[PDB]
């Protein structure tokens, strides 16, 4: 009984290809409601920056002091890590805390008191299986991620800063600039500037080139993603708005606003691109048991032919000797 | 089908019609998920040449005939290569799908075409 | 007949329509707008955003934000607005209790503010659930 | 391979690489299918310390000179023995598994990875 040992084995082989191909279709699926979601989301961000500009280009010689804009350059850091929710993950989790590692390494050793908020369930169960890293808060995707998440993340990251007790709070997660390379960017959040743009961990206004709205387009018979500069922004008019509260108080109710923008943007764009790193992975998985099917079809046809021939070859051997 | 037995042209035509229809085979799913209108522009003419050009492949037969009754035609490799030169490149890209199909001769299905045009117009 | 007014969460718009009468509870208390209002770009508390159809008065569930008038296109960003009265009064009564108890044990100065602004969300949640 | 008759040194880095080539051609279906991605922290590093092994296994032979160049190299036992200590020690994990390939006594291993990081 090998014969039947190879066709089911050729049988598991043949239904793990198609639900590996079915896997990589609904992952392509959700990245187009990935998509759907970010540049559905995007013109409430572009009339907050808009309006926040004008506040901050009319508030400049103005006292503001907001707690969320406030610079405390007394150095404590608080590195935000978003990884990915389910497995199979192309190279996403391993290579987010790995830059994690990096960045805690390059930390630690200047001795700025790190700490981690970790919000995927692959990253929070790495960081409770090591308990060497200092962790904040825990995280997952069961909920929703669209509102609930980012609005629990939003708050817990206002309470940590507003109740001064550590400064530079930024996340690392990673923009889905590529079907197959997704590097990992660390951008500040908290400690932001009045003007109210995206900075770098050095502060260097990664807005310059964000490339929001990516897209995906085939190029010649496979898919790819395409990702311009500018798209339906109209930040420029100042109108009289007549403010009825406190200046400092009216930016004191918007960076709220700002935070919790910039949070459910960052989960977007690593939610899209795990799926694509998994879209990628199944690509990949379909393609290998295919060939694992074609070449166990070939040595079942050969063992097949081979039996025949030696039950035949005994049985006239048999024959003969009678 | 070599260049040597049949000819470089007919060779040519013959592996950019397999190309069309391969690329088309490769981007069914593509179009199942984004559409025809989220793909590019070079994309979308190889969809729809390949569509025509799938329909083109069907011929009406002088047996099937008497069942279908379509009166079936004979179609040289001749009209056959010219036929595909014009649906290839894009000499006959404004027309319907079911204007190429189950035809011979892409003179009757230019004719056709401006039948199923005729249609609309009345 | 009335301005128009656009309720904005981050993920989506909430709903476009216009209405007559609306009471914005902002960081300086109450106000009222009315159609062809000169333009004041306020600021919101967590709080409540009553509405008025001119048919009936309707409130708005909502947990803080900004809001801007224009002209006659009155826009208000918000953090998280849901639409109408989408949930019933015992679990947010289910809600206060959870908040009101978890508000001893967050005792911590961060603590405090997380636990204060827990509660004034549980608070504009049942006083939007009334109705 | 008896450790009466080899030692015990000897059989004890025989035994290891032994046990590390098992568990890789154990995962080696899994690591078809998926990839190497998939795999946790210590078997992932059983799998580069199985190819860095199955690497070092290989040698230019002096009879084979025509067929590669680089000619041949007489590697004695207790180079082997130490070469493979060296590799399973865990020292050399860093740097790349071409340097092991088609090489003799381990600090030529050595001396390839540097001249690989070296010209780039």
């Amino acid at each position: 009984a090998n014969l039947r040992e190879l066709r089911d084995r050729i049988g598991s082989v043949k239904n793990t290809q198609k639900i590996t191909e079915a896997m990589k279709l609904v992952a392509a699926a959700k990245v187009r409601r990935a998509q759907e979601a970010v540049v559905n989301g995007r013109p409430f961000s572009e009339t907050l920056v808009e309006v926040l500009y004008n506040m901050n280009e009319q508030l400049q010689t103005e006292d503001v002091d907001v707690p969320l804009t406030k610079i405390r350059t007394v150095k404590k850091v608080a590195l935000m890590v978003v990884t990915g929710d389910r497995g199979l993950c192309g190279g996403f989790n391993n290579m987010l805390l790995k830059k994690a590692e990096s960045r805690i390494a390059e930390l630690k050793k200047l001795g700025v008191d790190y700490t981690i908020i970790s919000i995927g369930k692959k990253g929070n169960t790495y960081f409770i299986r090591r308990p060497e890293i200092p962790v904040d808060r825990y995280f997952d995707g069961t909920n929703l991620p669209t509102a609930k998440e980012a609005q629990a993340i939003a708050d817990d990251v206002f309470s940590l800063f507003v109740s001064e007790e550590v400064d530079k709070v930024e996340m690392l997660y990673t923009k889905f600039v590529s079907l197959v390379k997704s590097d990992p960017v660390i951008h500040t959040l908290l400690p932001l500037s009045p003007k109210g743009e995206i900075c770098d961990i050095n502060g260097k206004c990664v807005d310059a080139a964000e490339d929001e709205l990516f897209r995906l387009t085939t190029k010649e018979g496979k898919l790819t993603v395409e990702r311009d500069m500018i798209k339906t922004e109209t930040p420029a008019f100042s109108p009289i708005l007549e403010f009825e509260q406190d200046p400092a108080q009216i930016l004191d109710a918007l960076l709220p606003l700002y935070l919790n923008s910039q949070i459910l943007r960052a989960l977007q764009e690593s939610l899209a691109s795990e799926l694509a790193a998994r879209m990628t992975a199944m690509s990949n998985a379909t393609d290998n048991a295919n060939e694992l099917k074609k070449t166990l079809s070939i040595n079942y046809n050969r063992a097949r032919q081979a039996k025949i021939t030696g039950e035949i070859l005994e049985i006239v051997a048999g024959a003969n000797a009678c | 089908l070599q260049p040597r037995i049949v000819g470089e042209e007919h060779y040519e035509i013959a592996q950019r019609v397999k190309e069309t229809l391969q690329r088309y085979k490769e981007l069914q799913d593509i179009i199942a998920i984004l559409g025809l209108d989220e793909l590019s522009e070079e994309d979308r003419l190889t969809v729809a040449r390949a569509r025509k050009i799938e329909r083109f492949l069907s011929q009406p037969f002088f047996v099937a005939e008497v069942f279908t009754g379509s009166p079936g035609k004979y179609v040289g490799l001749a009209e056959t290569i010219r036929g595909f030169q014009l649906i290839l490149s894009g000499e006959l890209d404004s027309l319907p799908e079911q204007a190429f199909y189950l035809v011979g001769n892409i003179d009757e299905a230019t004719a056709k075409a401006m039948n199923l045009e005729m249609e609309s117009k009345l | 007949m009335t301005l128009n007014l656009c309720v904005l969460t981050p993920n989506r718009s909430i709903w476009n329509s216009e209405v007559k009468e609306i009471i914005l509870s902002t960081n300086s208390g109450q106000i009222g707008v009315l159609p062809n209002h000169a333009p004041t770009a306020t600021a919101v508390d967590i709080g409540i955003l009553r509405i008025r159809l001119n048919d009936q008065w309707l409130t708005l569930a909502l947990m803080g934000g900004f809001a801007r008038i224009g002209n006659n296109e009155i826009t208000i960003l918000v953090n998280d607005a849901e639409r109408g009265s989408d949930i019933d009064p015992q679990e947010a009564q289910q809600t206060l209790e959870i908040a009101e108890a978890n508000l001893r044990k967050a005792e911590g100065k961060r603590q405090k503010i997380e636990a204060n602004l827990a509660l004034r969300r549980a608070r504009t949640r049942v006083e939007a659930s009334n109705t």
